[PDB]
């Protein structure tokens, strides 16, 4: 059974392009070669990491289930939520975002330090993605985070990198001459992923508990 | 019933300092930016940066960075502006403003203006307290058109303002305009007062103009004669 | 900072509709404010994210903002309206808040009239007090908008002038001086001095010299 992304790629569908979620909704499929990679294949460009190796693991899924991993009105009280809209993630003519990621801003003229966890208890392997901005000017960094020294720290069992994103002014790309660099990890069952930041995460909303066999 | 309340007028010597506040009510002091515009006498506004009340960073524009230091007193919801090494050119009103207006997108990250405060007005002069030099604006059939001929008085170099300017102590109102004050390099102020009379009532009209400048404690009584 | 680029002077007949622009670089993806200020008070916010109003404006007026151009429209324009309107954008790559370099909306509620000018040499009083100054008055014109240039023997002057802003007079018309400070050398040295005031586009000029 294959899965039909019709003119989605698999970064686009994965991450909830408001393009592509109007059409796909499957648990047991077996073929997933649709559309390769576009550099306008995601809405907000940006490098998509170990894409190939997320076209073999996704290859032959017997189970699929999408489920909120943070809830966006439960997990981040001290940041804003309903910011993280952009022209370049249009849906019906207003500027809207992933619908499996969320972008969080500061609030009230602060970002304060955030730290959250994710203890696996779906029983299954768990495909947990975020993004990092990289703005394209010091100005957008001071308004969206305040703070100038930003790093991510994400670390689990398989996983563990510590990002620090860069101010660059990038040729422009659907209208943005910044990024949001793409990453990705499988999650144990029983493992615990712990997001830590001082800005520039884009937050995880919704993961996929997946088997394989 | 937002509001921001700026502390009173000042006058400064060239090289001085001054320090503005502004004081907020109707919100959270340190839910919103806190900005500064600069508007010199019949100029545009001019961006001078903003503060961040909750955590105190700044930003500063970068033709009023190094004179010009904000702050805020949290405790009495109070953001201040400091002026540093004042010259002429900083005779100007200075508003504070809040940055309410909420951003909609990360593409636009911005909090604009929407509550300005009344305004400080800062004047800078080397000059101090001076009466004024009276001169007379004789009439003339250089100044005569129609057979309405112009008197007029010269107020020159007085400080500080207001002068006040009658003709024959009150009783001559009509034909009569008074210019306003303009502000001179030197520091001093200056204004005339010109009336238009018929060109048959000189010489047998005494025209007479009654400048008192309280400041001083002067007052001047300057016949406007023909040549 | 990036410029925003707005017309100095916008003028209107009541009730007729008026349009005043700011131009920026892609400011059409930004979100525009307009502040209304009249003579002597604080601006006022009239117009926020490009078309929005603030409680207590009336809908008469709006915006809009498309490309590299913002509009703001006043429709049926009252004489209450007269007032400088600016725009404001926050431009990223400088990390500045940006003013438009303003508008002035002129209501033109009265017919026009040409300025009548008269100009006095210095007196004799002031001659021998070692100074001199000479007053260039203007007088029952209409729109209050006048532009002085001094000349000596055909030649520009620029120092020493000293110009007032037009003020309004008894008859409800407007009124401007202009100061040309001088040594009374200078004054003797030259031919004649001359003031040029320019109203709609158009010049009166008048002159005065020593030897009369
Ligand atoms: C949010 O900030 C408050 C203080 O304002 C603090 O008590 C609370 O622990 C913070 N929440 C998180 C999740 O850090």
């Amino acid at each position: 059974a294959p899965l039909q992304l019709g003119n989605c790629s698999i970064a686009g569908w994965i991450l909830g392009n408001p393009e592509c979620e109007s059409l796909f909704s499957k648990e047991s499929w077996s073929y997933i070669a649709e559309t390769p990679n576009s550099e306008n294949g995601t809405c907000y460009p940006g490098y998509f990491a170990d894409y190939e190796e997320l076209r073999e693991q996704l290859s032959s899924v017997s189970s699929f289930e999408r489920f909120e991993i943070f809830p966006k009105e439960s997990s981040w009280p001290n940041h804003t939520v309903t910011k993280g809209v952009t022209a370049s993630c249009s849906h019906n003519g207003k500027s809207s975002f992933y619908r499996n990621l969320l972008w969080l801003t500061e609030k009230n003229g602060l970002y304060p330090n955030l730290s959250k966890s994710y203890v696996n208890n779906k029983e299954k392997e768990v495909l947990v993605l975020w993004g990092v901005h990289h703005p394209s000017n010091i100005g957008d960094q001071r308004a969206i985070y305040h703070t100038e020294n930003a790093y991510v720290s994400v670390v689990s069992s398989h996983y563990s990198r510590r990002f620090t994103p860069e101010i660059a002014k990038r040729p422009k790309v659907r209208d943005q001459e910044g990024r949001i660099n793409y990453y990705w990890t499988l999650l144990e069952p029983g493992d615990t992923i712990i997001f830590e930041a001082n800005g520039n995460l884009i937050a995880p909303w919704y993961a996929f508990a997946l088997s394989r066999g | 019933q937002v509001q921001l309340v700026q502390s009173g007028a000042e006058v400064k010597k060239p090289g001085a300092s001054v320090k503005v506040s502004c004081k907020a009510s109707g919100y959270t002091f340190t839910g919103y930016y806190m900005h500064w515009v600069r508007q010199a006498p019949g100029q545009g506004l001019e961006w001078m940066g903003w503060i961040n009340p909750n955590s105190g960073g700044t930003n500063y524009a970068q033709k009023f960075q190094g004179w010009v230091t904000m702050t805020r007193d949290t405790s009495i919801s109070t953001a201040y502006m400091e002026l540093s090494r004042l010259r002429s050119d900083d005779t100007a009103v200075y508003y504070c403003a809040r940055g309410g207006l909420e951003p909609r997108s990360v593409d636009y990250y911005y909090y604009g203006m929407d509550v300005w405060g009344q305004g400080t007005t800062v004047t800078v002069s080397s000059a101090s307290t001076k009466g004024p030099s009276v001169f007379p604006l004789a009439p003339s059939s250089k100044s005569t058109s129609g057979g309405t001929a112009a008197l007029g008085c010269l107020v020159k170099d007085y400080f500080p303002e207001p002068v006040t300017v009658s003709w024959n102590s009150g009783a001559l109102t009509s034909g009569v305009h008074t210019f306003p004050a303009v502000l001179q390099s030197s520091g001093l102020y200056s204004l005339s007062s010109v009336v238009t009379v018929p060109s048959s009532s000189l010489g047998t009209q005494t025209y007479i103009c009654n400048v008192n400048h309280k400041p001083s404690n002067t007052k001047v009584d300057k016949r406007v004669e023909p040549k | 900072q990036s410029v925003l680029t707005q017309p100095p002077s916008v003028s209107v007949a009541p009730g007729q509709t008026a349009r005043i622009t700011c131009g920026g670089n892609n400011i059409g993806s930004k979100s525009v404010h307009w502040y209304q200020q009249k003579p002597g008070q604080a601006p006022v916010l009239v117009v926020y994210d490009d078309s929005d109003r603030p409680s207590g404006i009336p809908e008469r007026f709006s915006g809009s903002n498309s490309g590299n151009t913002a509009t703001l429209t006043i429709s049926r324009v009252e004489a209450g309206d007269e007032a400088d309107y600016y725009c404001q954008v926050w431009d990223s790559s400088s990390d500045h808040v940006v003013f438009g370099g303003g508008t002035k909306l002129t209501v033109l509620g009265q017919p026009k009239a040409a300025p009548s000018v008269t100009l006095f040499p210095p007196s004799s009083e002031e001659l021998q007090a070692n100074k001199a100054t000479l007053v260039c008055l203007i007088s029952d014109f209409y729109p209050g908008a006048v532009t002085v240039a001094w000349k000596a023997d055909s030649s520009p002057v620029k120092a020493g002038v000293e110009t007032t802003t037009p003020s309004k007079q008894s008859n409800n018309k407007y009124a401007a001086s202009s100061y040309l400070s001088l040594t009374p050398e200078q004054w003797k040295s030259h031919r004649s001095y001359s003031c040029q005031v320019t109203h709609e586009g158009s010049t009166v000029e008048k002159t005065v010299a020593p030897t009369e």
